[PDB]
């Protein structure tokens, strides 16, 4: 999208990635399989729940509404009211309109984004000692098994 | 002389007030009054309201 990850430079997403919203694929010598980075999942789940309850919290609960009554000499009161209700709704629906409009849009920012900091993350650590082949995958200069390519999970393996 | 509706040619007017805690409501006439049988000591309450509901 906007950070050009998602859809972007990775193709698609993984059905075999199920534990996070971001991971790693094996392909390693000891098998293929998915571990998931819970950093970056943990990081855009929190962002998530608090602008899930920002957008629940400040929308303070509506108390009892009801009809108001009016007689044949009181049509000024009665389309006064009826002004008061339907401009009110209006400016609601289009404040409800927007808002959903314009944060799901930066909702697949903030997730698009999340793919560029852990990719980006992981070329800084494999250098030289891995390149970059399936725009997403890396592979293994040296070669390593699966204890040295959890250590890119986990945020060490600094070598050159 | 007025149209007949619900088979009366007459009217009758439905008038009230608030009568205030320990206020006195007197009644004066000399013909016409429908006087109460019944009147209704109210308690406030919140949440509540109208409603035109079939179900």
């Amino acid at each position: 999208g906007l950070f050009g990850a998602i859809a972007g430079f990775i193709e698609g997403g993984w059905t075999g990635m199920i534990d996070g919203w971001y991971g790693y694929h094996h392909q390693n010598e000891q098998g293929s399989g998915y571990a998931a980075d819970q950093k970056s999942t943990q990081n855009a789940i929190n962002g998530i729940t608090n602008k899930v309850n920002s957008v629940i919290e400040k929308m303070n609960i509506q108390f009892t509404a009801v009809g108001k009554e009016f007689n044949k000499l009181e049509k000024r009161m009665e389309n006064l009211n009826n002004k008061v209700d339907d401009g009110f709704l209006d400016i609601w629906t289009y404040n409800a309109e927007l808002l959903v409009l314009l944060e799901n849009e930066r909702t697949l920012d903030f997730h698009d984004s999340n793919v560029k900091n852990l990719y980006e993350k992981v070329k800084s650590q494999l250098k030289n000692n891995a390149k970059e082949i399936g725009n997403g995958c890396f592979e293994f200069y040296h070669k390593c098994d699966n204890e040295c390519m959890e250590s890119v999970r986990n945020g060490t393996y600094d070598y050159p | 002389e007025r149209p007949k509706v619900r088979d009366q040619a007459g009217r009758m007017n439905y008038y009230w007030t608030l009568l205030k805690p320990g206020d006195t409501i007197i009644f004066e006439a000399n013909g016409n009054l429908i006087a109460p049988m019944y009147a209704f000591a109210l308690r406030r309450g919140f949440g509540s309201g109208i409603i035109t509901s079939n179900a």
